[PDB]
């Protein structure tokens, strides 16, 4: 059961004669899928990566100024002229001295100057731009059967397997051993947009940073450095680097702006980082759609027989998952194998069984099992397991569940439904609608207010309020209406 | 994290330091950004204002306020 | 396929029980004419041009002067005279010159002075006019099979049939191999208006610039330059080149313009440019309209076994066209011939063969075969070739696309003019009476607009705009009509 | 002497054309640069129309005509 | 006389106990100073020159293209460089061509693509701009006595006498022998206007154009050829003489605009020209403000005894000049020097002499005299010369006279602009306040509609006077007759 | 691209002048030489305005306007 490890853990639930199961899986996310008279499975997408992506832009962060030259003219005697001014690899600029009997020159007046700097950029001080190629990039999704062994984090599970999508992958089969096989379907095409996304790498060996950060390419497009492409031989704008004095006489001086590096890392902040491991360039930030297939997965052990009652024990006692579920861990001590004679009642002990397990028919075996989860009703209960029994009270209320649900919903809402809104396994009369409604909306919500930000969107907003206020006629009022509306969404 | 620009004290009105005192200027360059990128949602401010008030003046001034407002 | 290469291809279509398809071919485009259960093709004009076109008239750009000669005689004595004034070629000047005893006459006052230069045009630089003879004017028009063998633009493909056209030539019929014989019928009293047309050298062989221009009669013949007739030897209006100095003395000067040819070439600004080929003076616009007779076109190969599935590999993977077409190369390795086992499978329908194959049969053989074109629906499809397949998002929309479709269609009537409206057939009543009704009211609007220009439209616009607003009568109202008529067209 | 411009007169269609752009922007690069010449004129000139109203459009028509007229 | 051989004569008059007489000498005009009792005086201003002013720029006139080379990059491998586009010399251009499987690239899209060629100027297609200096230009004021010897323009008189002026000149004494001193004193800041006047010139070689033009600075800082300072080695804006054609796939064509000369020399059209003269650089319009001392100029020959009437013949009888005046000369053949008996009778009148002599105390000498000069009353007249008589008819009428003169004001007025009240001033309070009102008029019209020319000032001028046709108020009803005035101003 | 003439009143003098009658009355020839090209949408415009503009005096304004405006 890996995905007790996590936080944004989701359960998805298929009625008998469920067959194939649409989800979005994204990076720190797993979904526990669940069928009746089928066993569980934890799904998630491990990591998106591409081995040696190409590259868009090198930026210099730190110039090295060498070989100063100036030129000067007395006032009248046209413009001064640098032999240097038409090299490649200067910085230069051209300017007006004062000049009188106190520079040698016959006339009072402005004259002529030029400055002229060699530019070249520091010894690993560059920032590299990668971007995919959306015909190679892999989509890694792993799988891992709900066996009852528990691993921890830094513990590998015996039946985990994986799957690596590609544009070229058409579909999987997993052969999961005893429990059967799982077909699963992911489309690439549905995964991360990969035009917007640059990986921004900075030099070498950098202890106490990040490998690389995940931006946007026009932020990325829009940085105010020296640059160039790929394996170019000058910096273009190499200025943006350089001062020039006042000029004075014949003199003028060059001043330079020294290591942008703290401006850069300042800048990038509220940034996602990326992650680099050799070759193999990794996303930390994305989602991919996937159709699983639960038509051939099968149940270990519904022909064992029943456990002896009295040899239980616990390893470890039921305890709080945080996801309102019970975990726990018996030992057991008899022949073997067996079936688990997991059961639980609400107080008042009326015998009707009150667990949902989501451990599918808990068996020991010859070598494992013994981990048992479960879901229980608010209030007090008492579980059993043989005569082993332990009495556990159940937090939340329901209508708590019910809105738990519902805030759940809505926290995947922003990104999921941004890039699609059937997470809920096809609801498609309903979720159609709403996807349709969701789509036009967002559309119109991203031509307007696009990149303006929640505060000046929420300010704005605050102005059509006023605007409100101020709307003469009830037609007006309705377009206040709709601007109320946008308000609504951009504070929400 | 941040530092407080030293035009805000200025210690010396005489001074020469850098160009930064120019580069003030250039830095508007923000509002007439947000101008260049907006200009549909500003004529729509316009269209908006220009009708929605009677005074003459609050009709360029207001405007001209929001867009030395918006960052 | 050629028309992958060009950016405005049309694809013209026919249903079953079509035949003679009507097209009109215009200059820098391309038609892939695809019929269910025959071979598709490709068919365009590929040059308009004429052997030895006749010639109207020549202009001098650089004069040459020599000879200068003067007389002038003392005020009351008589006029100044030169034989020079009657041989012709000479460009001459009689003036009046203020004399007197400061000049050695008997009596101050005006008296009559003459000049005279002998003219002619410098070496090389020369301009000459020629006409398009309507019946010796020549078409060509190439087809070119789709028989899945790409072919870049630096090679010729085998099936390249070249069909040459002349009034006097009644219906071609070429054999394209294999696929049977297609006819055509392009009759050149549709071309151009030739009447209209005149061909602008200048002499040189410049080594940068266009070796000829295509002109209107009118703006050629108005020119305000010195002229001739081939072979004869003078120039007429010489002194159009030649400024004579104000009178001073017993003396005038002789001033020469220079060179014109800068004033031409900046004048020629917005014209089209043409081509010269030796003796072959080429057009780069028009179009012809061709009559297609597809009736004798048959399939090759319905009679091959498939391939075997497992052989297949991506020579060049599915990629965008451009064009809305998905365009592909596969290599296989097993015996020959085959039948390529093309799919599409779309997302939402994963038993139905989406694939809209441009390309007919797909086949492989001996020495060729593999490459394929096809069409796909908006949205999320798996292209399949056997056991190959690639994930293909079809990036358009249904509406955006008929919006497209919509464009062009307002290109074509714009630059062909009313022939677009008897575009690809008959068409009955709606293409009949849009011909009827643009040919009228386009030859009424060109008969009062033609040669009044763009600002001058905007102008006569905004004219009608004020008067529609400010007079009184409801025939005003009209008046607007014709306005804002004007005004939209113009615009667009 | 003069020579008119051909551009728009042979409204000739798909191919390759010798100069095409400049030739529309160029006049009116010469109403910017005569406008800017102008400005100290243009604008007293504009506020001697304001001294007159028929209609604002009036105003900006000859305005418009008088730039167009001048170089 | 030097001013018979002239148009534009002026005379002007003193009584007895005129001194500093003030003059305005003009180039092209000749000034007759006539003083009771003492002789008469031709001046004028020779000529205005400097030697080898200095450079101010060249422009080029037709360039020479070479060397074409270009470079490409398919869609995505960013932008395509050449080393060329940084060396000096190079014209560059840089554009997008559509690339993609029909030349050779992997994707279908706009490719990167630079062209560049070397542009130099040809040969001696140059235009050079020359500026005067203040110090060193030099003003040649000649002056003549009226000796009374004829003498023609192709002949050198015995007695002309050159002053050279120069900031470093003071009042300069002229001594014309027996005809005594005379004192000018030129003001070299009075003349021309230095900093807005250029020498343009062409290929001075040129057999049929003028060797140079007296442009105004302005428009020559304002052309729009490719320019540089003397000495510099390569072409600013040099592609301005160069066009590249629409990108072709890989490849984009490169135009020579051709030989701009004649644009310029069309341009020229309002311009004076000017002249050359090996080093020194003249002009050939202007005028310096002088004040010529009289007060020491001697009458010759008072003490010689009266010819013999008897003895006089014609050289050369009456005749008209055009300037409303009579010239003749006489031989003579008794004991000499003597002094003429120059009389003339009117008709009917014996008594009353009407002869107003201009050639003073007429004489005859070795060698020398027997030219005599004299203005007449309208009608009917009798010259005498001892006994020799000619009966001159003198045309033109009393009023006739009055208005020519006043005529020729307008024309100093219009041609001089401010200074003409300087002509002939001995001051005056009336004239002071004359130079004020025309200096601040002419300041407000200069300044108001400065450099509009002839065409739009009558449009502004219609404009002004249309918006006053039908007004509110009076109060500014000046603005009509201001717009008289400005009518009146643009008209001359 | 192009060069402008500049006035001919700036400098005078006395001096000989290049080309010295071609900077004016040459403008009137391409205006007539429209005319023989514009005609019958010439007279048209004319009767437009003539049967529009019964204001008798405004039609000579307007159409030396539109003239002038006529290249
Ligand atoms: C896993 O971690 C625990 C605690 O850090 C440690 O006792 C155990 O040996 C680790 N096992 C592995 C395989 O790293
Ligand atoms: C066509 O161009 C390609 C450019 O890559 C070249 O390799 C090939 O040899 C050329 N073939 C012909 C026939 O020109
Ligand atoms: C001009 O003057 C020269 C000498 O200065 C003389 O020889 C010649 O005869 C004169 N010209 C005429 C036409 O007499």
């Amino acid at each position: 059961s890996r995905c007790t490890h996590l936080e944004n853990r989701d359960f998805v639930t298929g009625t008998q004669g469920t067959t194939r199961v649409t989800l979005v899986l994204e990076l720190g996310g797993c979904v526990t899928i669940t069928a009746e008279g089928k066993p569980s499975m934890d799904v998630w997408l491990d990591s998106i990566y591409q081995e040696n992506p190409a590259k868009t832009r090198e930026y210099c962060l730190h110039a090295k100024l060498s070989d100063t030259k100036v030129a000067a003219r007395c006032p009248t005697m046209g413009p001064a002229t640098l032999a240097e001014e038409h090299q490649s690899g200067t910085v230069c600029k051209r300017d007006q001295s004062d000049r009188g009997w106190g520079n040698h020159c016959g006339l009072f007046g402005k004259g002529s100057i030029v400055t002229c700097v060699k530019a070249s950029c520091e010894a690993k001080k560059k920032a590299t731009g990668h971007v995919y190629d959306a015909n190679k990039i892999v989509y890694t999704v792993k799988v891992e059967p709900h066996t009852g062994d528990y691993v921890a984090a830094n513990e590998t599970h015996s039946g985990r397997k994986t799957a690596s999508f590609t544009v070229s992958s058409e579909k999987t089969i997993l052969t999961m051993g005893d429990y059967g096989d799982v077909s699963l379907l992911c489309r690439v095409a549905s995964g991360v947009d990969l035009a917007q996304t640059v990986i921004l790498e900075l030099d070498k060996t950098s202890e106490h940073l990040p490998t690389a950060w995940q931006v946007h390419r026009d932020w990325f497009n829009d940085l105010a450095l020296p640059w160039k492409h790929e394996g170019a031989q000058n910096w273009n704008n190499a200025e943006r680097l350089v001062e020039f004095g006042a000029p004075h006489a014949v003199k003028m001086d060059v001043y330079n702006l020294g290591d942008h590096t703290g401006v850069l890392l300042k800048s990038l902040a509220g940034v996602p980082v990326a992650h680099i491991d050799g070759t193999k360039y990794h996303l930390k930030s994305g989602h991919v759609t996937c159709e699983v297939g639960l038509e051939k997965l099968k149940m270990k052990g519904l022909t064992y027989t029943m456990c002896d009652k009295t040899k239980f024990t616990w390893k470890r006692i039921p305890t709080d998952s945080g996801h309102d579920t019970v975990v726990m861990e018996v030992a057991f001590s008899g022949t073997k194998p067996c079936r688990i004679p997991v059961r639980a009642v609400a107080h008042g002990s009326p015998d009707v069984n009150v667990a949902m397990l989501i451990t599918p028919n808990p068996i020991i075996e010859n070598n494992g099992g013994g981990f048992i989860e479960m879901q229980l009703p608010p209030g007090d209960n008492i579980i059993y397991v043989g005569e082993l029994s332990h009495q556990w009270f159940q937090k939340g209320s329901s209508i708590g569940r019910v809105f738990q649900k519902t805030r759940k919903g809505i926290e995947r809402l922003t990104v999921i439904g941004e890039h699609a809104w059937d997470f809920g396994s096809a609801g498609g009369f309903l979720t159609s609608v709403g996807k349709a409604l969701h789509t036009v909306l967002g559309g119109a919500f991203n031509s307007l207010f696009g990149g303006v930000g929640f505060l000046p969107k929420i300010l704005v907003g605050v102005v059509l309020a006023w605007l409100g206020l101020n709307m003469r006629n009830p037609t007006m009022s309705m377009s206040f209406l709709l601007a109320g509306g946008l308000v609504l969404a951009m504070t929400l | 994290v941040l530092i407080p620009s030293h035009a805000q004290g200025e210690l010396t009105g005489r001074g020469h330091k850098w160009l930064e005192g120019d580069s003030l200027r250039t830095h508007l360059t923000r509002v007439e950004g947000w101008v260049w990128k907006n200009r549909l949602l500003a004529l729509a401010m316009v269209t908006v204002v220009w009708l929605t008030l009677e005074s003459v003046v609050t009709r360029v001034a207001v405007l001209v306020v929001l867009l030395c407002l918006a960052p």
